[PDB]
């Protein structure tokens, strides 16, 4: 039977289910904070796979206990950086690796 | 036991002619073409043959004694009169597999081609074939790359590819004869190469022709959007002076070089075969010389055994001549020696001048290059004889088309296309050839220049060697 | 000026043919003989021949009038009937310096025999003498120490060296090798050598033979109080595998090399010789496969062209034939080609087919090594042949002795000494020659003995390559 | 005489010749099914002759009997990616090599 | 679990398990459920045996993935879920769902040489 | 291979954290290669391509152009595709290299294929 | 031709069981003896080791049509019970010529022995032989130089060659270690070695022993008249 694959960039975890609804996320952020992982925001102007490095929205959310704190930030930083790839990150300290990470806001087309 | 030491000398035919030795699968054979100085027994002239090119002298030594001469000895296993012709006979000579240096073209002439061929008692000596046995072949890199991974690299598909030589052969500078390559680039053609005897000279040094043409097949590339390439010339002196000068190609990103395997010689061939295995550059192997050994039917090596040499030692192209251009080519002997080159399995077949059953063991294939006083009329020809994997190269057909390169080029790009449709679509080229080059000449007016310059242009003589 | 571009193809004697052509000594001569195919003019042959091995193709190209065409073309200036032979010429054509790059014996042959051999319009092709410019000639090393630098490195003065191969010529493991070795120098021989297909094989893998040689090259030496020498060969498949195996002997501190310069390759050679010279080793060439291009006259390349060349790519040894022996070789040619290998002048002498004066510019000689079915009544010939500056070697002659090794090995040196003293007393040796074997077997038991064996041995037949 | 060559850019096998006929399309995809070749369609947003790949239309037609049926996938890929060029190759298996190759279709200018 | 001594590894990195050989996408919960996030999952079969070729194959095996990873953060149960799991994202993703339909039989189920 | 013993099975080794610091060990390890490959907040998917053996060296790029542009993080050799008269090494790293760059370039995520040494 | 790709798990059995081949001379064939798990045929399971050493995989992959299957699979060509055995077979198994690099023992192994030996469907495996062709064995330099030249380098003739390995296996200095081997070859021993696990350790690094040792080869040497050699564990 069979169709062709479609080129279509893609975003690293998550980026090949449907786009997750605000609830999606914040059950995203809750098993983060669950977990006991520190969430941070970062954006970016381009999404090139090869760099290391986003900048840093403010600071680590470091005892970060409410998912509202969380997307509090992600609608703070949108409003400034909207031209911006948005990426929610939750970082484990004693291992010390970032253990979630996923795109909560793609720029303006 | 050692039966005895009796010193003095004997017939080589008591130990050599063994006329009821079946060959083993590991032994290498050859095909000698033979006549007898008058009073010397083809038997005892095979003998000799058989002697002199594996373990024998010429008078008998207690040495043989400590060793097991029956495992070493070459066997003439079988002898039989060349049919029509006085004094003419085929030996067939039977070497096993011990006295050969594993991976060393270079060894295996030393013995089979050595010294024999000068012997007194012998008028005249020709090395018709050698079957390599599989164990042998199997000690030896073989081409680069061979055939199927050319055409992957180049993304080269569907056709011959098509190439040609720069003229004059010597005198241009470094700047002219990059212009010269990029005018014919441009123009269709896949490849341009160096002249044979184009290495280093003072009107022309190569480190400057590297470059300068580096820079053509980049512009013509970016053009055409086809890959093109040069085969740049890196015969040399020395060892060293040729591995340097490959080593500059590979610097520039060039493809592919070229290397003139007789003059310089196998040892060189050996090593620069394998280096461009290393290294991903294809190598194309020019013949020069081998007209010297290889064109009279009564006395040297015929070509067919110096293919299956290099496609041994390593190369990606080996020219196979062209049938009906300036150079000699019997087209039965052709078609047979381009079968050894190109194939896996080429069954004896006489007809053709195959000898013995040859087995690759998929040593990957070289792909034959037809080149030498071509011009538009022999392509549908060419396309028949040689099919899709060769190479057709044009030099004074290219360079010599009144307009230029870039339309000596398109000529025979268009011609060669229009081949490979018609021959695809069901039409005979043998009957139509002239046809369909007329047609695609109405539309193509650098083709119909080209009928028109060449239409009375044949090269028809008697071939010396002949079957 | 630059005369006008017009395509299509002219006659080669228009360009090509210079009957008027006067050459210069910086100009590089080459004297063809050629037969022409059926309704092909001399001239038109001639041309063509010049054309296709300097800076022709087959039709008109625009490029001729970018350069100096005049400057660079090869120039057909001379053409003779072979006298009493129907369709045959000479050819004499020159070549300007700048055609060819220095140092390089691979580049001059590939113009000058590259690709005119096979040409269709001509018969049969062979060329005869090259003249080498005195310009060129500097551009090489040459040999690497050359005659009177050996026989000082040797301290052999005084009469011709003698040498012996070791036979069988495979079969032999390493150790049973070095014995053969041992017994053959002891008994007076100067040097023993490796058969030229002796390399590295399953039965005596190289290494191992270098290694048991250099100890049987120690105790023979240590017996005797003489140098003694041993050719090991380091004839191999690539560049790197030779050096290595040069390498090795001189870490054994080993004296002398050999290499099989024709089925190695000028590249590989030329490599080899320069490395000699860098390292104090003596290097013996062995020629084979030199008679699968120079044996028949009617095509090929005459030997004392490969000689020439041998001598501008390196080697201080160079087999020469015996005339007398197993192998074919004519007597006045020899005569003539060994001036050309040890001369420093020889002047121009069609009846021993020297075809043009050769200088060689203080480049030191080479040592002819007169070896192949020769034995002991042979020496007074070989001795009256080529003089004290000269190897002659004895392989079936040393260790087919009924005796074995060390008194054949006596036997052949008694012979010898026998008849240098008896030539320097004024004794002619062509008519007294048995006579002083005879007397001198009469005190030597083992040359009694060799001289009763050998006998009635002789070989006598039709020379192929005659003048 | 003489005219200057002008400079275009050209597809490989076939793009000397004028334009293919669909019957002259037809006729190689013939000669590909008789001589027991694999057609593959495959397509790509740029002819540049330095690469090697090219995106593969759904499968190879391996047991091809009908050229219509190579010519019905050719035009399905079209409507799907007519800004793309388009190459119809024929795949030996014995030799495994590509033995046909001619483009079929070039993008909207 | 066959652990006969305690090991310390001094900070020495850990290496990462990689999980390959005859699984296909209705394995996917149990994987992530055993090897957890550090861990690579390969399907060769399971990816080129795919009826519609090679890409598709991919695409199904790492939506497959992702719909595990997302249901376990989640906190659904991976074991007794994974099922569902799958033919929810099945539903919206055509090449996940021709790989479930095609190895919906196949498992790997003998006994075990190597007991403890 | 002791006579005395019929079967003899190693099932532990306690190494010493003293031996342990004498070796290297992993050239980076889990954390440093989520950090080089971006790969962070699930498994990570691979491929061995197939046919075993028997591919050359552009239908092997092929097979991995194809699996990687579509979600797989990485692809490899067979264990046993070394260098091989079907497919040489060399051609085939060339050619994986090519389709790891079009695939990466297509996806926008960081792409890999073990090259087998 | 290539006979259209149906995707799905099939039996091996039905490409790799093929009892009707008859081995080239430029096969590799290999013998095994196997137990196959409860309710697997004898068949299956030579079929499927003959499939995963060779080309095969658990499900019918596309990418075997662009190649040429034929040429290149492991072939099962039979199958016989092991005498007075229950559940219990040989499978020889051929394998072209073409699967295996050059010289390498390493690339051969990985083939014949890499994964089989694991799958779940059998319970034992052993392989029990190889024969390696001719045209293989040329590829690879064998052993360094070989019983006769051995013998010739050493000038060791006519009987069997005496050696002792050094004890304790551990726990020597160097120089004690040189003693006890210049005491044993002075004997009449040809050779001493180095235990197996005698490397480089704390007790006695591998230079200082190395050292010791030869001083001791050339003492005995030199007492006996005869050539002496140590293994010096490299
Ligand atoms: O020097 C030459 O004559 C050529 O450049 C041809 O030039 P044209 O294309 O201008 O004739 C070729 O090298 C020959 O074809 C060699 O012969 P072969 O291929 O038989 O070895
Ligand atoms: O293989 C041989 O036949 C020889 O060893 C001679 O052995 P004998 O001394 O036992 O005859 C010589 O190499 C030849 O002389 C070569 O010929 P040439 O010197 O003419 O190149
Ligand atoms: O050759 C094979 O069988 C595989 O490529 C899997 O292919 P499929 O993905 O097509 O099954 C793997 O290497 C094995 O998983 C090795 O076993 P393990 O990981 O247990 O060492
Ligand atoms: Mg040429
Ligand atoms: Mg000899
Ligand atoms: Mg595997
Ligand atoms: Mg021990």
């Amino acid at each position: 039977s069979m169709k062709t694959l479609p080129k279509e960039r893609r975003f690293e975890t998550f980026s090949y289910l449907p786009p997750l609804s605000d609830r999606q996320i914040a059950a995203q952020i809750e098993y983060m904070i669950e977990q006991g992982f520190h969430p941070l925001i970062e954006f970016n102007e381009h999404s090139n796979p090869e760099e290391f490095y986003w900048t840093m929205w403010k600071l680590p959310l470091f005892a970060c206990a409410a998912p509202q704190q969380v997307l509090d930030e992600v609608r703070e930083c949108r409003s400034e950086y909207g031209d911006c790839y948005i990426r929610v990150a939750g970082f484990d300290n004693i291992k010390e690796c970032q253990t979630s990470s996923f795109i909560v806001h793609r720029p303006g087309r | 036991s050692a039966a005895g030491y009796k010193a003095g000398v004997k017939d080589y035919k008591l130990t050599y002619y063994t006329p009821d030795y079946t060959p083993k699968d590991t032994d290498l054979l050859a095909a000698f073409r033979f006549s007898p100085q008058p009073g010397v027994p083809a038997d005892e002239a095979g003998a000799a043959i058989a002697a002199e090119s594996s373990t024998g002298t010429w008078t008998t030594v207690w040495t043989d004694l400590l060793t097991d001469m029956d495992r070493y000895k070459g066997k003439c296993y079988h002898i039989e009169p060349v049919a029509g012709e006085e004094n003419s006979y085929f030996a067939f000579i039977a070497y096993p597999l011990d006295l050969f240096e594993e991976g060393s073209v270079t060894n295996i002439l030393t013995s089979i081609v050595g010294n024999v061929f000068g012997f007194k008692a012998i008028r005249s000596l020709r090395l018709e074939d050698i079957r390599f046995p599989v164990a042998l072949v199997k000690t030896f890199q073989g081409p680069p790359h061979g055939i199927q991974v050319e055409r992957d690299l180049l993304n080269k598909y569907g056709r011959p590819m098509l190439g040609c030589t720069i003229k004059p052969k010597l005198g241009l500078s470094a700047k002219n004869y990059g212009r010269a390559v990029y005018e014919c680039l441009r123009g269709g053609l896949d490849f341009t190469k160096d002249d044979e005897n184009i290495n280093s000279q003072p009107f022309q040094r190569w480190r400057d022709r590297f470059l300068f043409v580096a820079d053509a097949i980049h512009k013509s590339q970016a053009e055409t959007g086809e890959i093109k390439g040069h085969y740049l010339n890196v015969t040399a002196p020395t060892c060293e002076e040729m591995m340097k000068r490959a080593e500059f190609a590979k610097e520039l990103g060039m493809p592919i070089i070229m290397h003139d395997f007789l003059t310089a010689g196998f040892t060189a061939n050996t090593t620069l075969a394998k280096w461009c295995r290393d290294n991903g550059v294809l190598l194309h192997i020019h013949r020069a010389m081998h007209a010297v050994i290889d064109r009279q039917r009564n006395h040297g090596i015929h070509f067919r055994v110096l293919a299956k040499c290099l496609r041994l030692s390593g190369g990606d192209h080996l020219h196979s001549g062209t049938v009906v251009g300036k150079l000699e080519g019997d087209k039965a002997s052709t078609l047979g020696f381009v079968d050894l080159m190109r194939e896996d399995h080429i069954e004896a077949d006489r007809s053709r001048g195959v000898f013995f059953t040859q087995d690759w063991a998929s040593m990957p294939g070289v792909l034959p290059v037809a080149s030498g006083g071509i011009h538009v009329w022999h392509m549908p020809a060419l396309v028949e004889i040689f099919g899709d994997d060769s190479v057709l190269q044009f030099g004074g057909g290219t360079l010599g088309h009144p307009w230029g390169n870039a339309p000596g080029a398109t000529a025979n790009r268009v011609a060669l296309e229009a081949c490979v449709q018609a021959r695809n679509e069901g039409r005979d080229l043998y009957r139509e050839g002239g046809d369909i080059l007329r047609e695609a000449g109405k539309w193509s007016p650098e083709l119909a220049a080209a009928l028109d310059l060449w239409k009375e242009i044949k090269f028809e003589f008697e071939t010396m060697d002949k079957l």
